[PDB]
């Protein structure tokens, strides 16, 4: 016959025990024994009951217990029949704990890599077993999911496939907190990619210098320097929207790379919480010309900046990279006349120089220090000021009708600077490699912050849930289409509502034009900005007039409760807080650039014109300038690690990894997953796993057995659906037909068992009543004997027979 | 339910037969009546026995005919099974579906799972049954399930 | 059939009225009374002889029998039984045996290895 498996596959993807052969387990005990969620651990596996009330009282393995459980909380999961999967949508029992284990039973059962439908959760084992090799990559042409079990190399593969075939542009989202390896696979991949992007001339190889993959991941700490590396509560946090959009040819082939950015924490510069450190490099850096001029090391002073901890070391950052630079677009008349430009910000960190006794004015006070800008930077001094700090707005008619500003207008200024000065680096970096001759379209890996909720939140935590939430519906619309068709590829069909439509609700709370965005926006403009003012008014409605959002509730975790109201996603609710909110999304805009033009130094020139508002205003623009660029492609979706703080390559920390899924749209993915149709098979793989069910039900085809086992149970209608080579159940209908079976087979052993003693029973039945004769014989005539040699008429007959 | 005259018969005169090999006295041992049914037809299980007296002792209860006779009315509805449900049994094992069972395997079933039987038994009536083997030391449980079922008495 | 009408000579009138034996049965013991005699209705005669004597012999089966009766409990024909088989099969079976009816049965019941054989017990029990 056949099929496959193994052989070797000896990544090991292997097996342990392949299986049935031995196995050890399978009356299960699915009305008893499946985990409870406890905390130290998040949930066990168990035996029940109790039949209470009322909660329970019955417990685990190994330890155990007299414990109270209730129904919210007890959960359940799958038969063995059910045990280390891969799609993990194919699951019955689809519930937050079950999920897990079988994760974890990839670690310490070595692997790490499933599927939960289109989601490519992988882990960092970060031991780097022989994994990524070639007596593994060797295949996978345009094999999908099934064809070859989990690792990327489907998303690489049949993203690639997808590509090509079908006919349009690929893309695809990276996710994975800060840990696992996505500073790979984005890396680790490509090879990929490329391996089979250019194995469909060239031949001296001196071209192959550089390198391709290990290449633009080169210009990594010129971009990731501003770039990113080091912030507080967690340490190398590229605060960008990132995109590896690699471009393809026309053919069928690579062509080109290409790459942009979005969401720069233009903030990041002007304010900072302390450990919030601001941008690994600046310190990374600050001989031969590590002064060339101005200060040097230490914040102390340097404001913007106002540091370092383990083997963080800004060291090498330095010495090694200058060169690096060299092989792309730079000859030393940038990369020198560019540096300052950075060291031309610390200046108006130093802050301060007055207003007026009472006078509204601002003074001019220092300019001590502005001299040196204005000698780095370019201009002078002084040709600012005035159209700074009292210009003249331009049918010409020049006007200087406030103090509070400039510190704005600064921070502002060193936002915006070091934003376009990034945009800058981009411009060039990928230049060298922007062969844009255009060969049309192209992959597409994506990367950004990843939702985070936490102790505190700040107008900058509601950015990121502003990104990633609008992120995801983006996703489950996409699902809400591979299932829309399927049914549609499956005759059956159930019409519903485009899930990734149920987020919007939130999604367009803020962006909604009378949505808070806007509520929050102006309110900058507005000279009464109490922050107070801010607060209810948001209110003023919201507040019991949207569905969505709340008012904060209560505590959670240590502290108390220092709130300051609460908004929900997807990935829960989070108590945001505003507060130095108006004071921040605080970027206005100058008066020639507000200078900056010319000053015959372009590296500050042509970075400014090839009004007066804030962050979030061009936030959304670029934002949507990501989704209006995404939601015309073929997303994918990889998510990453998080096994356990201190790096033990060991494994685990469910709260830690539930803490993640909680994100992604893992546990939203079963969400909307247990919403429909799961736990599918084609009939053929159903009539034999469930034939005891109706055994004596049948004639004795396939999508006919199939109905009277179906129809034969009095299953309800509605739990299940037959499209035309499979059939759909409900959620973990699966689970009962595992309950029956399972129980329903063994009520089958026994009537055996039992029609095979009946058996020994009526075949000893003669010869059974024969014994008898042959008994109340001996017994009769013993008796009759031993009732003689005492009788006398005999006892004494014959003491001589005469 | 309900027996007649051809049939509440064969009953007593099957109680007598095996209330006289405990000692003829009137009454039989609960424990053994299970194989009291089992002569007189019928194919009741374990439990099916025990929830309706069938002590695990032999000498722990002994039912009078009357106070018997009941209890064996109600072993008749049990859940008497059948080839396709026996069939099936064997096939949730017959990773092949060609119609076999490493004799292994199968005296894993009538040992292991469910109600075991004695591993007195199964040699036993593998051996009036006759099971056979084949030189990949597998068998074809189906003929046997036949076997089993047509009782010890042929034609 | 008439190795019974035999005897006649030894026991004591006429047909013996009392203590036929007694003179007749002292020669060799130390004899009994008016029982061995009490219980012979009768009186003697030869006549219900066949009735009263005899008739007691009523299940009496044959010594081919009987030895049969054990057969059916040893088809290996090892023409033996071991005893706790048989020293149950008559205590806790059929018409189960008295604690005595027991006691004396395996009196000079014949065993070896734990081997009873039937196949004398008979001819020593007739
Ligand atoms: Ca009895």
């Amino acid at each position: 016959m056949n099929i496959d498996f193994n052989d070797p596959d000896f990544q090991y993807l292997a097996v342990d025990r392949k299986k049935m052969m031995k196995e050890q387990t399978a009356p299960f005990d699915g009305k008893k024994n499946c985990w409870v969620p406890d905390p130290k651990e998040g949930f066990a596996s168990a035996e029940i009951q109790s039949s209470k009330g009322e909660e329970i009282t019955v417990k685990i393995v190994s330890d155990n217990s007299t414990r109270t459980v209730k129904k919210d909380d007890i959960q359940q999961m799958n038969p063995p029949k059910f045990e280390k999967l891969e799609d993990m949508a194919n699951m019955t029992y689809l519930n937050e704990a079950s999920v897990l284990n079988n994760l974890r039973g990839r670690y310490t059962a070595g692997l790490i890599y499933t599927y939960s439908g289109l989601f490519c959760i992988a882990v960092n084992p970060y031991r780097r077993l022989p994994i990524y090799t070639d007596s593994v990559i060797a295949k996978y042409r345009g094999k999908r999911k099934t064809e070859i079990p989990p690792h990327l190399f489907s998303v690489a593969d049949n993203a690639y496939q997808n590509m090509v075939t079908d006919r349009e542009n690929q893309s695809c989202l990276i996710t994975g907190e800060s840990g696992a390896g996505k500073t790979e696979n984005t890396k680790k991949v490509i090879m990929y990619l490329a391996k089979v992007a250019c194995a469909v001339e060239e031949e001296e190889a001196d071209q192959k210098k550089g390198s391709l993959e290990d290449q633009i991941i080169q210009a990594n700490p010129v971009l990731e320097a501003y770039g990113n590396a080091k912030t507080t509560r967690n340490n190398n946090s590229s605060r960008f929207g990132k995109f590896i959009r690699i471009h393809f040819g026309p053919t069928g082939k690579i062509a080109g790379a290409d790459i942009e950015t979005y969401l720069l924490e233009k903030s990041r510069v002007t304010y900072q919480q302390s450990a919030e450190r601001n941008y690994h490099i600046f310190y990374q850096i600050c001989p031969e010309l590590n002064e060339v001029m101005l200060i040097t090391p230490d914040s102390g002073l340097y404001s913007f900046i106002n540091l370092t901890v383990d083997n963080i070391d800004d060291v090498e950052e330095f010495k090694l990279c200058d060169e690096a630079f060299d092989i792309l677009g730079f000859t030393k008349e940038e990369k020198t006349s560019m540096f300052k430009c950075t060291a031309s910000i610390l200046h108006m960190g130093e802050m301060k120089f007055k207003q007026r006794p009472r006078e509204e004015q601002a003074e001019s006070d220092g300019t001590a220090e502005a001299e040196k800008v204005a000698f780095l930077c370019g201009i002078n001094a002084g040709d600012l000021l005035k159209a700074l700090l009292k210009p003249k707005v331009k049918g010409t008619e020049m006007v200087t009708k406030n103090l509070q500003q400039v510190i704005n207008s600064v921070g502002a200024l060193s936002k915006s600077l070091y934003d376009r000065m990034f945009n800058w680096l981009v411009k060039r970096v990928n230049r060298t490699l922007d062969t844009k001759a255009k060969r049309n379209y192209y992959i597409g890996v994506l990367d950004i912050a990843g939702f985070e909720i936490f102790d505190f939140n700040s107008f900058e935590q509601l950015c990121i849930n502003y990104t990633n939430e609008r992120l995801q519906q983006f996703f489950n619309h996409h699902m809400f289409v591979l299932e829309q068709e399927e049914y549609k590829k499956e005759g059956i069909q159930w019409e519903f509502i485009d899930f990734g439509m149920d987020l919007q609700m939130c999604i367009d709370l803020i962006e909604k034009p009378m949505g808070i965005l806007s509520i929050l926006e102006e309110e900058c403009m507005f000279p009464k900005a109490d922050d107070k003012s801010f607060q209810d008014y948001s209110y003023q409605n919201h507040i019991g007039k949207n569905r969505m959002f709340t008012k904060p509730g209560k505590p959670t975790r240590p502290n108390q409760g220092h709130a300051h109201f609460e908004l929900h996603h997807y990935a829960g609710n989070v108590p945001y807080s505003i507060a130095g909110w108006l004071d921040k999304n605080k970027d206005p805009i100058e008066n020639v650039v507000s200078l900056l033009a010319v000053s015959k130094e372009p590296l500050v020139a042509e970075l400014f014109r090839a009004a007066f508002q804030t962050i979030s205003a061009v936030h959304r623009e670029s934002l949507n300038k990501l989704m209006k660029n995404l939601y015309s492609t073929h997303p994918h979706f990889v998510r990453c690690i998080i096994p356990n703080e201190l790096k033990q390559p060991g494994l685990v920390d469910a709260e830690l990894v539930l803490h993640q899924l909680q994100c992604n749209g893992v546990l939203e993915g079963i969400r909307i997953c247990r919403k429909g149709f799961p736990s599918r098979l084609i009939y053929s793989e159903f009539k034999q796993r469930y034939s005891i069910l109706a055994p004596n039900a049948i004639p004795q085809d396939g999508k006919t057995v199939s109905e009277k086992i179906l129809t034969g149970l009095q299953m309800d209608p509605s739990e299940y659906r037959l499209g035309t080579t499979k059939v759909f159940f409900k959620a973990g209908v699966l689970g009962n037909l595992e309950e029956m079976r399972d129980e329903r087979l063994s009520k089958i052993i026994s009537m055996f068992q039992a029609h095979i003693r009946g058996y020994l029973i009526r075949k000893a039945y003669k010869k059974l009543q024969d014994q008898r004769i042959g008994l109340s014989v001996i017994q009769r005539n013993i008796r009759k004997w031993l009732v003689l040699r005492n009788w006398q008429w005999w006892k004494l007959y014959a003491k001589v027979k005469p | 339910p309900k027996l007649s005259q051809d049939e509440i018969d064969d009953l007593k005169d099957v109680f007598e037969l095996f209330d006289f090999w405990d000692g003829r006295d009137g009454a039989v041992d609960a424990f053994k009546l299970g194989d009291v049914c089992r002569c007189l037809g019928i194919n009741p299980r374990n439990e099916d026995v025990f929830a309706v007296g069938g002590t695990h002792k032999m000498g722990e209860k002994s039912l009078p005919f009357e106070e018997f006779l009941p209890a064996y009315e109600g072993l008749m509805d049990c859940e008497q099974g059948t080839f396709a449900d026996y069939m099936e049994a064997f096939k949730t094992f017959d990773r092949e579906g060609q119609g076999f069972i490493s004799g292994a395997e199968l005296r894993h079933v009538l040992s292991g799972l469910g109600e075991r039987l004695s591993d007195e038994e199964v040699d036993e009536i593998i051996n009036l049954t006759d099971l056979q083997e084949d030189l990949e030391g597998n068998v074809k449980y189906e003929e046997f399930v036949k076997k089993v079922m047509a009782g010890p008495y042929p034609d | 059939m008439q190795e019974m009408k035999e005897a006649f000579t030894m026991i004591d009138d006429g047909f013996i009225d009392i203590n036929d034996l007694k003179e007749e049965f002292s020669s060799l013991g130390r004899t009994p009374l008016t029982a061995m005699l009490k219980e012979a209705p009768g009186p003697l005669n030869f006549t219900m002889f066949l009735s009263i004597f005899s008739d007691k012999l009523s299940g009496t089966d044959s010594e081919e029998t009987i030895r049969n009766a054990f057969g059916m409990f040893d088809e290996d024909a090892t023409k033996k039984l071991n005893i706790e088989y048989i020293k149950d099969l008559l205590e806790n079976m059929g018409d189960n045996f008295n604690k005595d009816e027991m006691r004396m049965t395996f009196k000079e019941a014949p065993v070896e290895g734990g081997k009873f054989d039937y196949v004398r017990f008979v001819a020593m029990i007739k």
